[PDB]
């Protein structure tokens, strides 16, 4: 287990995959050449898991940009870190997806999905040992989620055996470029549940909320939700990145989070919450990154963890801290909140610590819950697609495409059976 | 010539490992290339190359090279040849199913062709020596498989255990009871005699008895060591007790399944501490009968003894020992089975025990290690096989064996094995 | 043959999702096909 394979597919998928790259160069030392410039060897220890090492000095992203659109991957181009991707690895159509799922499943993206799938043979092929592959895309668009679940389909086909990860982010009508986003987002769900091995949930909603409410921006831009999300993605993937004794690859990782198969839908927390422009803070302790874990406030995600229990927690603590100090307030949080965890899943928060804080912050935590409360982003979903499926709105731009109304009666149907499932384990007893 | 070959699985086995070998060139005057400047007992752990340089009789295995790495750059990287440091390239993840069965199946091969090239070199083989964790897939599932797969190669030849028992203090995954569990089930008809290290214990030794806040695996693997080395020392050295491999099986272990000895050492003294009384005879003979001092935790005084072994080192004399078991008979109870004698089987080697130099141990004219069959032990069995049913009524994880190709009446038969082994702690303690 | 038997059985699960794969091929090319077909026939239609 060593090399992770990463695609970036979509408007938001290249938009958030961009600033993940940004924000790991910048805390593995590496600057837009692809020239290491840092000064610990922590930075390099575990390099390979995200960077393949070019003639010389010079490391490169592991990383195939997707789009059906060719604007985004000129703006990626463009960009502070543009010029570190291989130029070979930006795979682009130049018919969009226009936002909607079957153009981007079907039509326009099967089409193009042969053209990136002979480019990820190519980075897995140079692996000495894949551990397997990250996505970052939306739902709510054609070409991140429809487009993203057929190459997640193609990629599992071909590589059964290896480990699927993605960071979905979930639409919102607080921040909406489209009235179709329920249908794409279950049409994606769909495809989610049966073909990856870990979700991290990423909300919308929930970063608009976080924006508006506690950062106090009037006006939430992307680049603000975007900033929540690099801070996330950094957090969720310190333990795969850096040496470490707690999920250290993909698969331990799974198989310390994921009980049931279906249930892998993770719901990420951070502490502290930060704005852009914030480069104040005076603030975080021990005590107060630990008491972030319950709070609602603080997950990315739109639910509340106090609705449901946890059925596996991870804490990532970063930054020079007490590992004694971090060991008593996290076994404080479990005692206190006995009832927020399931009792037939003995010792099922499992806590790292990483000395290496990320930019701008002396001190950070992220939490990886799996919690039977993610139930509510998926109801949320399915209540804004039946509203608009009751009436057959816009169906006419899907079956248009050649699809059937029974794909869409087959996706909600699965979805609701997933919240139907973190029910039943929400109401389980040890009673054994 | 009667020769120990010693095999470390897995992270926990690699990393004991390395501490433990260390100990031992320290203990012989050996140097971390090979070279000693010079009883003669040492050659059943070191064969002796054309160089004149010692070299370990030992494979470690890992199915991740990682650990492994680390001993091949390390200071002893010249006191292992290569060819007996054995990695893979994809880990176990945590799951019994891929140590054992999956990733297992393709380094298994290899690693008994590299046991069978140190085999060779021995005049008088007397066994194996196995260090793994039971809570890691490596550690679990591949020891296992290695050990079915020694019983078929090496007929009736005995084969001893160190076993990590997990501590959620410093445990990695949360499917470590079913790991445990699987491993015990399948490696109980093949091991002749296993030594369980509770890490909880040894955790909770290094933060009371030697200070440290936040104990480490080194903080942990040094402590383990001394034990392993009170343990191998008259294997080693020229010694009265514990003489040949045989002898542990016939000293402790009444029935083919009770094979579980439980490990007291005394004394374990801060080194950065102020100059103090050196222990006598019957403080440190007290001291194994103190439940804190112990390699497991469990409450003796609440189980029988089958069979006791007092291990002494150093500056000892049979008067003192004799004086101090006098003592301690007036007043504890000592409880054994009504098929078992009220005794103690005593051995000194007369070695005082050596510590790494910068080490957390202080160094002690005398020390001593108990190795007790207890009916105790069973409380340690329980405490997994509760975490197990817990986890197991729900079928939570067990999908990630059952892809591997485990079949789910494994787990059944597993516990139900591990119901009979606490049935049979319970019915040996009667009377 | 406690261990082939592992063999074995992965492979039947392996089988399997390529099965429960072949089949997520299947639609695909059915709702693409049908995605001209109705097309086609629209102007077969609008000719005449
Ligand atoms: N005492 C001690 N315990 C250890 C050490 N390393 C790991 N462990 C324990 O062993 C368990 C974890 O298993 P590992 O040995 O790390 O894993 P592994 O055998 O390499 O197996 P895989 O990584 O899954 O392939 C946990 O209970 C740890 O606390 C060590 O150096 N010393
Ligand atoms: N967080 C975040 N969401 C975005 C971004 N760009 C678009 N979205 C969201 O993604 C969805 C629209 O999909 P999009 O990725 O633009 O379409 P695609 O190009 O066809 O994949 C909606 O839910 C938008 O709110 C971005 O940069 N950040
Ligand atoms: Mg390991």
């Amino acid at each position: 287990m060593r090399e992770i394979v990463h695609i970036q597919a979509g408007q938001c998928g290249n938009q958030i995959g961009a600033k993940f790259w940004e924000v790991i160069s910048d805390e593995h030392g590496i600057d837009p050449t692809g020239s290491y410039h840092g000064d610990s060897d922590l930075q390099l220890e575990r390099i390979n898991v995200y960077y393949n090492e070019a003639t010389g000095n010079k490391y490169v992203p592991r990383a195939i940009l997707v789009d059906l659109e060719p604007g985004t991957m000129d703006s990626v181009r463009s960009g502070p870190f543009g010029q570190i991707f291989r130029p070979d690895n930006f795979v682009f159509g130049q018919s969009g997806a226009g936002n909607n799922w079957a153009k981007g499943h079907y039509t326009e993206g099967a089409e193009l999905v042969d053209s990136v799938l002979d480019v990820v043979r190519k980075e897995s092929e140079s692996c000495d040992c894949l551990q397997g592959f990250q996505l970052t895309h939306s739902l709510g668009g054609g070409t991140g989620s429809g487009m993203g679940t057929l190459l997640i389909s193609k990629i599992r086909e071909e590589y059964p055996d290896r480990i699927m990860n993605t960071f979905s982010v979930m639409p919102s009508p607080k921040v909406s470029d489209t009235v179709v986003e329920p249908y794409n987002a279950t049409l994606s769900v769909h495809q989610l549940v049966e073909n990856t091995d870990e979700t991290y949930s990423i909300d919308n909603e929930a970063l608009y909320d976080i924006c508006f409410r506690t950062l106090k921006l009037t006006t939430p831009t992307y680049g603000d939700l975007n900033h929540l999300v690099s801070a996330t993605m950094s957090g969720v993937t310190t333990c795969l990145r850096f040496p470490g004794q707690l999920n250290a690859d993909l698969r331990k990782l799974a198989v310390n989070m994921v009980p049931f198969p279906r249930l892998h839908f993770f719901m990420p927390g951070f502490a502290p919450l930060t704005s852009r422009g914030s480069q104040q803070y005076r603030a975080l302790t021990v005590p107060e990154l630990t008491q972030q874990m319950f709070d609602s406030k603080n997950m990315m995600a739109a639910c509340d963890p106090r609705h449901g229990r946890y059925l596996t927690v991870a804490a990532i603590f970063r930054g020079r801290m007490s590992m004694k100090e971090v060991d008593e307030q996290m076994l404080n949080v479990q005692n206190k909140n006995s009832s927020y965890f399931v009792e037939w899943i003995p010792n099922n928060v499992k806590t790292a610590v990483c000395d290496i804080p990320p930019r701008g912050l002396k001190m950070s935590a992220t939490f990886i819950g799996n919690s039977t409360a993610i139930q509510e982003l998926f109801k949320r979903i399915s209540e804004q697609f039946t509203a608009m499926f009751r009436r057959k709105a816009f169906l006419h731009w899907y079956t248009g495409e050649g699809m059937d109304e029974m794909e869409f009666t087959e996706a909600e149907s699965n979805m609701n059976d997933l919240v139907s499932e973190y029910q039943q384990y929400q109401d389980a007893t040890a009673d054994e | 010539m009667r020769e120990c070959i010693s095999i470390h699985v897995g992270q926990a086995g690699v990393q004991i490992g390395n501490a433990c070998w260390e100990l031992y060139c320290l203990e012989h005057g050996i140097q971390p290339d090979g070279q000693m400047p010079s009883d003669d007992s040492f050659n059943t752990f070191f064969s002796e190359t054309g160089a004149g340089k010692h070299v370990p009789r030992a494979v470690f295995v890992d199915l991740e090279p990682t650990v492994i790495d680390e001993v091949r750059t390390g200071t002893y990287r010249q006191l292992f040849h290569p060819e007996q440091l054995i990695t893979g390239k994809e880990d176990a993840a945590n799951n019994y199913a891929r140590g054992h069965y999956t990733i297992g199946k393709e380094i298994i091969d290899l690693v008994l062709d590299r046991i069978r090239k140190l085999a060779d070199q021995c005049t008088g083989l007397q066994g194996f020596l196995v260090f793994h964790s039971f809570g890691g897939g490596t550690g679990s599932g591949f020891t296992s498989l290695l050990m079915e797969r020694l019983s078929v190669d090496y007929g009736k030849k005995s084969k001893l255990e160190f076993s990590i028992y997990p501590a959620p203090q410093v445990s990695t995954a949360v499917v470590e009871p079913y790991n445990s569990i699987l491993t015990t089930h399948t490696t109980l008809e093949h091991s002749d005699c296993a030594f369980m290290v509770d890490n909880e214990a040894i955790y909770d030794i290094c933060r009371r008895n030697l200070d440290i806040e936040r104990p480490t695996y080194t903080n942990l693997n040094r402590l383990i060591s001394q034990i392993v080395s009170s343990i191998t020392a008259s294997l080693r050295f020229d010694g009265a007790l514990n003489v040949d491999l045989t002898e542990f099986q016939t000293n402790l272990v009444p029935y083919p399944r009770i094979h579980f000895p439980l490990a007291t050492y005394a004394p374990v003294i801060s080194a950065e501490k102020a100059y103090h009384e050196q222990l006598s005879v019957a403080e440190i003979t007290n001291a194994c009968f103190e439940p804190a001092n112990q390699m497991v935790k469990c409450d003796p005084r609440h189980g029988k003894y089958m069979a006791c072994c007092l291990l002494y080192r150093g500056d000892v004399v049979p008067k003192d020992v004799n004086a101090a078991i006098a003592t301690i008979k007036t007043k504890r109870s000592i409880q054994f089975v009504d098929w078992c004698p009220t005794g103690f089987k005593v051995g000194i080697n007369y070695q005082p025990p050596t510590v790494v130099p910068g080490g957390d141990l202080a160094k002690v004219q005398r020390a001593v290690c108990m190795l007790s069959n207890t009916t105790a032990i069973a409380e340690a069995w329980a405490r997994l096989d509760h975490k197990f049913d817990l986890m197991y009524a729900k079928r939570a994880f067990v999908h990630w064996y059952v892809g591997e190709g485990m079949e789910e009446g494994e787990f059944s038969e597993a516990r139900e094995d591990m119901a009979a082994l606490e049935k049979d702690y319970e019915e040996v303690g009667v009377d | 043959k406690k261990l082939e038997a592992a063999e074995e059985r992965r492979k039947y699960q392996e089988a399997e999702l390529l099965k429960h794969l072949a089949e997520k091929r299947e639609h695909e090319r059915e709702v693409i096909q049908r995605a001209i077909e109705e097309n086609n026939n629209w102007i077969k239609m609008a000719k005449e």
